[PDB]
RNA sequence: GACUGCCUGUUUUUGCU
RNA sequence: AGAGAAAUCAAGGCAGUU
């Protein structure tokens, strides 16, 4: 195949040219793909005005659709500029002069590298403003998410979403799991025309644009949403005010001897510093069903030990955080509850989402305090999956 | 350092897989992880059944091609656990899992089947079952072969903590470089002082109230002359019939007679020829003209050596430390009728700025007031000194080549509503090859006076000028302007914003109070004008706030940026006092002191020096 | 200044912002920077002693002073010892949570820090080419002179490049072998890339072999030796000060102990050096809920701060923080390497002292002819000078922020303290008159006592609180935005059109957030920085950009280009290319030409890039702009041709290319770090054997790729 | 010496945190 | 000359001839 061939053809001027770079470690990238003598960006803006005057003032891949003389106008050198491997200089007409006489491209394409802008734009040209009221308004700093993102995603979580979307095939199960399956179908649909490796580069910076959370500190007047949050500039000011127009589970307790308890527990960071922070717990015997999209199913509750648990799941279908906020609520594994994870904890915020990852991370606690068995008729595996080929299944699991 | 035992291939390969540099026994612990990778290597020896290899290595192989072939095998195995290799013939995985103990038959995992040795080649029976016999011979010779290396290291020790455990990290300081970094300190490496931790009690000083203002000092001496590039305030246009650039330059050149009425010993009246080709050049159509005889002495070309040559020849023979010395100048007459001329009211506006989209009733208010803004401070002397200054400076910045070593004219023409031309002047760019921040570039600025003064411009040559019956004058002054002073001069322009911020201010808060917009409020300021405490109407304070701040900006020294950093904590002190309240300082507090060493020569800074200290200096 | 202080109306605090000279002529450093580095380097050995003694000074290892010899008024440079041992555990027993992140940070962040995070730095000095090169490029020869030193291969991790610089300085003598051109000025061209009727060149480049040699002694004066540089554009001050950058054999063992403060200070309520807790001083001012009590706030800063400092002060309060939080002991080993290097650091001396015989002027060294700085000339290692006591320059300013709050932790000190490097505000909260006094002194004594030494003539304080400044940011009942702060900013950039307008905007309004701005003055700015922007890019009047669209019917359809503005003051986040789709300025016939990945001219970047306003601290904006035509990279500079060491283009184009073979078989690295273990060569071959057997092909035809590979 | 040609206008020891 | 302020610019390198 072509592009097959190319890449051949490359790697082997790769070995020929450059046979001391090549035999640097790959981790060397992080530090190469930015070797440059330039200096671009030390004071630019004292040296705009007479470099783009300057005779061939811009640096330009070497191409076959720009003419050398075009209407008596050298638009471009045949010299390759220094210290660039595949660019040379051009005049700084050639930005203009293939606004007209250029290629195109596809529509989608076009669509695809302006989708977070004209999303902006129509976001602003979609709402109906108020009347300007001026007071002495008091604006105070909070930290808002300012841009809208097309679905909420924790900040650790985006390389992994980024990478499902882009390169599935390259990647881990660990990766696969920290990912956000539900926004990432979402992207692919809206990013398909231009997931190409011409423009994977450019992908990857919009596709995190619509993606990312960025908490910026913004002046605000009344509680911002994320959509009036990249607007703060003219709707809040010290003078006018416009005014503008367990997880993912279902309990469903059901039978109980007992109601949830509620054992406070204190955590002392010193004599001084304590943090109380208090876990529901079952006492006696319950019998709770669970329901998690397509997936369902009850557990007996025997004290702090999960007695039994018997699901229905479509064939292969990850249920691993499913059973963790099933532990969660219940207190059926730890560290997590009573000990910490090595470090004192600050917030019941923070602890939970660190009781998250650190169990999403490893679930020996699960199996260790659930049950292991040598059979075949169990359904899940110890990675917390259905049906599958597996040994060594998880033991006191039933089906539904 | 590669154990005789080890493959090369498999050293090579295990080199960068962990960082055994920065772990606890790392050369143990990379023997350990060679030892697992040759026994999973050795297994699958040419063993292959169907059509491909019976076992997979998946040890130190890309992650990617691992996924691959569980993708191939329709099995998941993640990172933080994964099988060293795998049997596709019993569809089952295993590990390499050297214990010493060899009686712990107790699975480390249930999702692969483990498999151990006992450091000297012994296997557990269910590793003996799963594999061949031959495996097993293998294994007994890499054990043994290995255990022969082992105990001549005599790392027996070492090789079952490794096995037993998991890495620690660790950072050694040598004892080579730990001497090094003690040569110039008491302490040591961790610091260990032998005192008993206790907070001194020490005596100090009182604090003194400032009972009233500080009074900055006025040096004494000649009054400072008018050291800007451009001329300011002092400074005319001629009409001309509309047209272009050219075609207007052309008509001064034919319709005019030049004659000297000031010679000035820095500029001579020589450089005259400089100008008059200048001029006859851009009138033909050609900007840029080649060198004359004159143009040595009108920029100095070849200057550093004849300097040098000079110095060199005149020597005195003591090699003393240089003392370079600032002469002192108090404050010229000249600033008050600079700052009450550019104030002065024009015909036209001379602020044109392009007006931004209106899409939103926030913009329209916005535009608003900025359109009253550029109404209030256009029509002024001041606006149409910035205005040709930012042409000045662009018009040359911008055909700066900054490599270049012929004469280049740069006009400083505008037009009126009415479309006639304005000459302001002309600005002469000489050879220039500047490359550092520092580089000045040679200028030979012709500009059009108003009036001559004589302790305002004593470098300043003014020659008589008549255009159609009009008599003008015209001043040729020899200058050296840097790269930099010229970029930050080409946005001038920027200069309105303060003055505009201040003007912003007062409309936005009579806005809040009154809850409605007006845009047409002329609120009355009370000010300490000339002693008494007197009252403007934010038009005319706006206006020479404007002035005020446009001689601040061309007179931007170290001096006035030291004095205003400085008179900032005065400013606010005053502001303190004016509030009943108190302001008290520290023993050898004395802030005027900060602000006495930046007044030395600058004329602006003199006059705010004057300002401040006319002011009443204690607030009852 | 009778005009710049309202007497009705607006206040005068609102008016601060016409006490700046901005949009002027910056003030610019001319000759010798040398003068000034032996001044700095003179002023800790004056200041140590209440009377001057510089001869005895210059025998002190270790600034520690006794109680009694700290001189009250005035500057005193040194510590108390066991005042810093109690203070540090009085902060140590504070904030606990604080202690708490910082162990975390230890043993879950720490292990994991890589040294790729060294590159993302600015000019470095180079202890090979005894100059000041990019920090990737001193980094790539650093990594290249200890693998060929060491024999052996650098970890991914900053611990393992610690370790081999630790290790390197064991060996006895060094090598380097780099390579050079041999001569500059033969400039050759060859045919290469292209024949077909439009011919492409490119030069040329010979290599030779440097092989240089280190000592032990040499390479531990090149790891001291920290070059030294004019701070240019300084605006603020009367006198030129010097700035300086240290080795790159130093550089990670810094960037640990300034991480280490970072996770420190972002947590601590009275540190202002964090970005976001610039933030928290409107809380405390706007904390003005007093119940009729004496209420001061002081204002000031302080002087000679890095003369003042003794780096083993800093250093024996890290080592207690880590003894006290329980870390082992070559967690305190790690920690300590700095401050013991700059304590023995070798200021780099300018190219001599001016001595002048009439006229003429003649660059003399410290050591020839006398001078001022006859007591320094024992000091002198070659070109550089050393100076046991004080900083020199601020490459620690969140330890020097730390030891300046642990400072503050003592039992008479009851009020609320904001420290940032110099700058700092107090905001007393006592009964009487009596007892605010005495806590002002207590703070002044205690600053003094590690060494702090408050500018007498710069601290301010008003007994009724509610006027003060910090920062530049002045605070009158409120915090009142300052315009004239961010004006250097209003200039366009000078990258290319799209990204110069994208910062033009997000400056604009992240002023107007800040509140230095408002709907008039946004306004303004926006409609000056649009003629600067059409000017600067050859789109007023008759320009050769005017006349190639006059003579080829090109009609102006971007801002930049020309055309009407299109942003308004409610669109400063919009993009211009969206906006002007939107309102059906640009048709999809033009937009399919200049947004299309095929561009010859495009250049590709990212979001987040470098912007320092002038001189100033660095910072990170968004660049949103979308990748279209105008999206340029201006030319090369050609200086670095008729120079020895050109050979550096040499390898920057081969590791471009290398570049560009990576990004196209790991569509990951742009995503991520890069993390798979070996060589880029196995890398590569085994990724293209996984893609090209990935693929849907004939096996024959996978063979035959296989059989091309070598 | 100067005198022919070539090169560079941020990379010449000079914008660090 | 001048710019300027605590000391610099007012061109600098290289190859050949000499
Ligand atoms: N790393 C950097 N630190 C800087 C820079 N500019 C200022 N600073 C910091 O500011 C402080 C330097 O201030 P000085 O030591 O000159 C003390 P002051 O401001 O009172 O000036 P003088 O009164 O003239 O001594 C010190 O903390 C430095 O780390 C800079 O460009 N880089």
């Amino acid at each position: 195949e072509c592009t097959l061939r190319a890449l051949v053809e490359e790697y082997n001027g790769a070995c020929k040219e450059a046979p001391k770079e090549m035999s640097k470690q790959f981790t060397d990238y992080n530090t190469f793909k930015r070797y440059t003598t330039s200096k671009k960006d030390h004071a630019p803006q004292m040296r705009l005005v007479y470099s783009v005057r300057k005779p061939w003032p811009i640096s330009m891949t070497p191409s076959k659709e720009i003419p050398l003389v075009f209407n008596g106008t050298k638009l471009k050198d045949t010299i390759l500029d220094l210290g660039e491997s595949k660019r040379t200089r051009a005049n700084i007409v050639v930005p203009d002069y293939w606004s007209k006489y250029g290629s195109q491209t596809s529509l989608e394409v076009v669509n695809a590298i302006l989708y977070a802008e004209d999303l902006k734009v129509q976001r602003f040209f979609s709402t109906e403003w108020g009347e300007i009221r001026y007071g002495r308004m008091l604006p105070f700093r909070k930290p808002v998410q300012a841009c809208p993102t097309i679905e909420e995603v924790n900040p650790a979580s985006i390389p992994h979403t980024l990478l499902q979307v882009f390169c599935p095939q390259y990647t881990t199960l660990d990766s696969k799991r920290k990912a956000h399956m539900g926004a990432v179908e979402k992207l692919k649909r809206v990013m398909e025309p231009i997931c190409k490796v011409q423009t994977q580069e450019s992908a990857v910076h919009i596709a995190r644009s619509l993606i990312d959370s960025n908490k910026k500190w913004l002046p605000t007047v009344v509680d911002h949403t994320p959509r009036t949050a990249e607007m703060a500039h003219f709707l809040c000011s010290k003078y006018h005010y416009v005014h503008t127009n367990i997880r993912s589970t279902k309990f469903s307790i059901l039978n109980s001897d007992h109601p949830r308890i509620e054992v406070k527990k204190v955590f002392s960071l010193s004599p001084d510093v304590q943090v109380t922070i208090p876990y529901r717990r079952f006492k006696g015997k319950a019998k709770v069903y669970f329901q998690n999209d397509q997936i369902q199913g009850y557990f007996s509750c025997t004290d702090r030990q999960i007695d039994e648990i018997k699901i229905s799941a479509p064939k292969n279908a990850p249920l691993l955080e499913p059973l963790l906020d099933i532990c969660y609520y219940g207190s059926f594994i730890e560290p997590g509850f009573e000990q910490t994870f090595g470090f004192y904890p600050a917030g019941k915020r923070e602890f939970v989402d660190s009781f998250f990852m650190h169990h999403s991370k490893d679930h020996k606690a699960f199996l260790i305090h659930m049950g292991l068995d040598k059979d075949l008729s169990l359904p899940l595996s110890p990675e917390l999956n259905w049906k599958e080929p597996a040994l060594s299944k998880v033991c006191r699991v039933t089906e539904l | 350092d590669r154990p005789d035992h080890i493959d090369s291939r498999v050293w090579e390969l295990s080199e960068t897989q962990e960082d055994w540099i920065t772990q606890v026994h790392g050369h143990v612990r990379r023997v350990v992880e060679c030892w697992k990778y040759t026994i999973c290597c050795l297994i699958s020896n040419m063993h292959t059944h169907r059509g491909a290899p019976q076992y997979d290595v998946f040890k130190w192989q890309d992650r990617s091609t691992i996924e691959w072939i569980c993708s191939k095998k329709k099995v998941q195995y993640p990172e933080r656990d994964t099988p060293d290799l795998y049997d596709n013939e019993r569809a089952v995985a295993y590990k390499v899992l050297l214990v010493s103990d060899l009686s712990d038959h107790s699975p480390t995992s249930g999702i692969y089947h483990d498999l151990a040795f006992n450091l000297e080649g012994e296997a557990e029976e269910s590793c003996a079952l799963v594999l061949r016999g031959s495996q097993l011979q293998d294994i007994k010779g890499f054990l043994c072969r290995a255990l022969e290396w082992v105990v001549s290291n005599n790392l027996t020790q070492e090789v079952v903590e490794t096995i037993s455990g998991e890495a620690k990290l660790q950072f050694s300081v040598g004892t080579t470089f730990r001497t090094l970094l003690k040569r110039d300190t008491d302490w040591d490496v961790i610091p260990t002082p032998r005192v008993e931790p206790n907070v001194p009690r020490i005596e100090g000083r009182r604090w003194t109230q400032m009972k009233k203002l500080p009074l900055l000092k006025e040096k004494e001496g000649p009054p400072s002359p008018w050291r800007a590039l451009l001329l300011g305030a002092d400074s005319e246009y001629i009409v001309c019939p509309p047209g272009t650039d050219q075609e207007a330059i052309s008509w001064i050149h034919s319709q005019s007679e030049i004659e000297c009425i000031r010679e000035s010993k820095s500029t001579p009246a020589s450089v005259i020829t400089c100008l008059t080709s200048s001029l006859q050049s851009f009138a033909e159509g050609n900007p840029v003209r080649s060198r004359i005889h004159e143009d040595i002495i009108a920029f100095g070309i070849n200057k550093k050596q004849e300097k040098k040559q000079s110095a060199s020849s005149s020597a005195s023979g003591e090699w003393k430390r240089a003392e370079y010395q600032v002469e002192e100048m108090s404050l010229p007459p000249w600033v008050e009728e600079e700052m009450v001329l550019l104030r002065s009211d024009q015909e036209d506006n001379w602020i044109e700025l392009e007006k931004n989209a209106i899409y939103t009733e926030v913009d329209g208010v916005a535009e608003g007031l900025v359109d009253k803004y550029i109404e209030i401070v256009g029509r002024t002397k001041v606006a149409s000194v910035i205005e040709k200054w930012q042409i000045a400076a662009t018009r040359t910045f911008s055909q700066l080549h900054t490599d270049r070593s012929r004469i280049t004219a740069c006009p400083i023409i505008t037009r009126d509503p009415s479309g006639n031309c304005q000459f302001w002047g002309m600005v002469l760019l000489g050879p220039h090859h500047v490359k550092r921040d520092t580089d000045n570039a040679p200028l030979l600025i012709a500009e059009i006076m108003g009036e001559d003064t004589e302790e305002k411009y004593p470098k300043h040559s003014v020659f008589s000028l008549k255009v159609e019956e009009k008599q003008f004058l015209l001043s040729l002054k020899i200058t050296s302007f840097s790269r930099n002073k010229l970029y930050t001069f080409s946005n001038i322009r920027r200069v309105l914003i303060q003055p505009a911020s201040i003007y912003s201010q007062v409309v936005l808060s009579r806005a809040a109070e009154n809850n409605s917009l007006n845009l047409e409020v002329n609120p009355e300021i009370q000010l300490y004008l000339e002693g008494a405490q007197r009252g403007m109407t934010l038009y005319q304070w706006v206006r020479m706030i404007l002035c005020l701040e446009f001689l601040m900006a061309i007179y931007n020294n170290p001096q006035m940026e030291g004095f205003l950093a400085n008179m900032r904590r005065l400013h606010m002190s005053r502001h303190a006092m004016m509030e009943r309240r108190q302001v008290f300082l520290p023993f050898g507090s004395r802030p005027e002191d900060k602000v006495n060493e930046c007044i030395i020569n600058n004329p602006i800074v003199a006059y705010l020096a004057k300002g401040w200290n006319s002011m009443p200096n204690v607030y009852y | 200044m009778n005009l710049f202080t309202p007497l009705s109306e607006i206040n005068p605090t609102t008016t601060q912002e016409l006490l700046y000279a901005y949009t002027g002529p910056a003030p610019v450093a001319y000759g010798t920077r040398t003068r000034a580095v032996l001044e700095n380097i003179i002023r800790p050995y004056q200041y140590f002693y209440k009377e001057p003694n510089v001869q005895r000074a210059l025998d002190i290892k270790t600034g520690c002073k006794e109680p009694e010899d700290i001189n009250v008024e005035g500057p005193s440079s040194g510590f108390h010892t066991a005042s810093v041992l109690k203070l540090a555990d009085n902060f140590f027993r504070k904030y606990r949570p604080a202690m708490e992140k910082l162990k975390y940070w230890i043993l879950v962040k720490l292990p994991k820090l890589k040294y790729a995070e060294l590159s993302k730095g600015r000019q470095t000095y180079s202890f090979i080419h005894k100059r000041n090169l990019p920090a990737p490029i001193a980094l790539e020869e650093t990594v290249e002179f200890l693998e060929q030193n060491l024999r052996r291969k650098i970890g991914p991790t900053l611990l393992s490049y610690c370790q081999a610089i630790a290790d390197v300085m064991e060996l006895d003598e060094t090598t380097y072998e780099g390579a050079r051109d041999p001569r500059p000025w033969d400039i050759q061209l060859e045919e290469i890339d292209s024949d077909e009727e439009d011919p492409l060149f490119r030069q040329v480049g010979r290599e030779e072999t440097y092989t240089i040699k280190f000592s032990r002694e040499e390479l531990w004066d090149q790891m001291r030796t920290l070059n030294t540089m004019w701070k240019h554009l300084e605006r603020g001050r009367l006198n030129r000060r010097t700035i300086a950058t240290p080795s790159m054999l130093i550089r990670g063992f810094v960037k640990i102990v300034e991480d280490a403060a970072k996770e420190i200070l972002e947590n601590v309520p009275t540190s202002g050096v964090p970005v976001g807790g610039e933030e928290k001083l409107a809380k405390l001012a706007s904390k003005q809920t007093f119940h009729t009590a004496v209420t001061g706030e002081l204002s000031g800063d302080q002087e000679k701060f890095n003369e003042c400092l003794d780096p083993d002060a800093m250093r024996l309060m890290w080592t207690v923080f880590l003894r006290k939080l329980g870390c082992p002991d070559w967690i305190m080993e790690l920690f300590n390497i700095p401050f013991m290097v700059f304590k023995s650091k070798l200021a780099d001396m300018g190219e001599g002292l001016v001595y002048t015989k009439g006229k003429l002027t003649d660059r003399k060294p410290l050591g020839e002819m006398p001078s001022e700085f006859d007591d320094l000339v024992r000091n002198v290692v070659g070109n550089s000078i050393s100076c046991r006591l004080g900083m020199f320059m601020g490459m620690y300013n969140l330890t020097s922020t730390l030891l300046a709050l642990i400072s503050i932790e003592r039992e008479e000190l009851t009020g609320s303290h904001v420290e940032s490097s110099d700058d700092f505000i107090h905001f007393f909260n006592c009964k009487t008159h009596e007892e605010m006094f005495k806590q002002a002194e207590t703070l002044r004594l205690t600053l003094k006592l590690v060494g702090i030494n408050m500018s007498p003539s710069k601290c301010i304080l008003i007994s009724p609180a509610g006027i003060g400044e910090f920062n530049s940011k002045f605070h009158h009942r409120d915090f009142v935005g300052n315009v004239a702060t961010e004006l250097p900013a209003l200039v366009p950039n000078g990258t290319n059109p799209m990204t110069d307008l994208a910062m033009g905007l997000n400056v604009i309004k992240h002023s107007v957030n800040t509140g230095q701005m408002n709907l008039c003055t946004g306004a303004l700015a926006m409609r000056i920085f649009n003629h600067a922007y059409k000017y600067a890019y050859m789109a007023l009047g008759v320009t050769r950009r005017t006349r190639f669209m006059e003579e080829n019917a090109i009609t102006p359809l971007l801002t930049n280009q020309g055309a009407s503005p299109v942003h308004s003051f409610s669109t400063m986040h919009l993009d211009e290319v969206a906006l002007r789709r939107h309102l059906g300025l640009l048709d999809e016939e033009t937009l399919r030409r200049i947004l299309n990945p095929n561009n010859p001219v495009t250049q590709k970047g990212d979001p987040s890039m470098f912007f320092r306003i002038e001189n100033k601290m660095p910072q990170i904006m968004e660049d949103y702009s979308v990748p279209s035509c105008f999206k340029y990279t201006l030319s090369r500079n050609r200086t670095i041709q008729d120079k020895p060491h050109k050979a550096l283009l040499n390898k920057e184009e081969r590791y471009q290319r290398v570049t560009s073979i990576i990004n196209k078989l790991f569509p990951e690295v742009l995503i991520q770090e890069a993390s798979a273990p070996g060589t880029v060569r196995e890398s590569l071959k085994r990724r293209l054997e996984l893609v090209v057997e990935r693929s849907d092909l004939d096996e024959e035809r996978k063979k035959r790729i296989l059989s091309r590979i070598f």
